[PDB]
């Protein structure tokens, strides 16, 4: 429902260090 | 993890921690897929040859982590089980072939900024995003190579299928699949022991939300050069999942 | 090795 969206990252539209790593992968 | 960073603070809010009871011990990791509901690998619970074979009161569920060996007072949520269910086809004497256990707690579980489930994916996520050189991210306690103080992280790619059945005399299956850096490439990086039933998730470019496609099953060794992780396939086992769960 | 948790667990 709420799944997959993390409360400090996502929830509050931040960045992780490394996500970008992955999404360029695609 | 061997060759990962540290993990930001609630980077994996979905991990979880297998924590035995006595010795009070990292069995595994584990994911939070809802409030009830806590997804492993079935070796984490049974793997006769390596002497396992844990009921449900052997074992807690730790949720909310950071630190390894810390108890995170404020943070951390402890939590029992009611039920363990291991796939009724799991084959732990070939192949590790189905590695995949639900776990029920005897309670539901408040979210918080540290403790929320990740997503399981629907056919078309799986069949967009389960793709050779797309990656993944693996996370867990586990050692560093063939022990870390906070939860470890590692970016890998998927790797095509010729190549990880060419890598190994072991048999592979459908319900698998394996990812690692190859030996010339520039990165390196694997799961190890204590990572095993933890997640191995991806982000969807679509939605922005991170979903579990696989959970950490085997290796041979800990980031050996030619050698890669297997990982369960989750969406290929995903109608067993939501049966026991509505039932 | 483990910092010891809440017996109310256990
Ligand atoms: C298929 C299944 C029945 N068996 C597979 C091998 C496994 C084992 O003994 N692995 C292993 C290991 O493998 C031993 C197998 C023999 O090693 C041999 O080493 C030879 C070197 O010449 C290779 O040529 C040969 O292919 C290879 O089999 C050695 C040390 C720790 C090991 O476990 C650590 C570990 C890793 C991990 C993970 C790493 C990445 C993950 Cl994603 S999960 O979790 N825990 C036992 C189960």
């Amino acid at each position: 429902a709420d799944c997959g969206l993390r409360p400090l990252f996502e929830k509050k539209s931040l960045e992780d260090k490394t996500e970008r790593e992955l999404l360029e992968s695609y | 993890i061997v060759e990962g960073s540290d993990a930001e603070i609630g980077m994996s809010p979905w991990q979880v921690m297998l924590f035995r009871k006595s010795p009070q011990e990292l069995l595994c990791g584990a994911s939070l897929i809802s409030d009830r509901w806590v997804l492993t690998a079935a070796h984490c619970l049974l793997y006769p040859p390596w002497d396992k074979n844990f009921t449900e009161n052997d074992l807690l569920v730790r949720i909310g982590k950071h630190s390894r060996t810390r108890y995170e007072r404020n943070i951390e949520k402890i939590s029992m089980l009611e039920k363990i269910y291991i796939h009724p086809r799991y084959n732990w004497r070939e192949n590790l072939d189905r590695d995949i256990a639900l776990m029920k707690l005897k309670k539901p579980v408040a979210f918080s900024d540290y403790i929320h489930p990740v997503c399981l994916p629907d056919r078309e996520t799986a069949a967009s995003l389960l793709q050779a050189g797309y990656k993944g991210r693996v996370t867990g306690w586990g050692n560093l190579k063939e022990q870390p103080s906070v939860l470890q992280v590692v970016n890998l790619p998927i790797v095509e299928r010729p190549v990880c059945k060419d890598s190994t005399r072991i048999r592979i299956t459908d319900n698998m699949f394996c990812a690692g850096y190859k030996p010339d490439e520039g990165k390196r990086g694997d799961a190890c022991e204590g990572d095993s039933g933890g997640p191995f998730v991806m982000k969807s470019p679509f939605n922005n939300r991170w979903y579990q496609m696989g959970i950490v099953s085997w290796g041979e060794g800990c980031d050996r050069d030619g050698k890669y992780g297997f990982y369960t396939h989750v969406f290929r086992l995903k109608k067993w999942i939501q049966k026991v769960i509505d039932q | 090795d483990f910092e010891e948790i809440p017996e109310e667990y256990l």
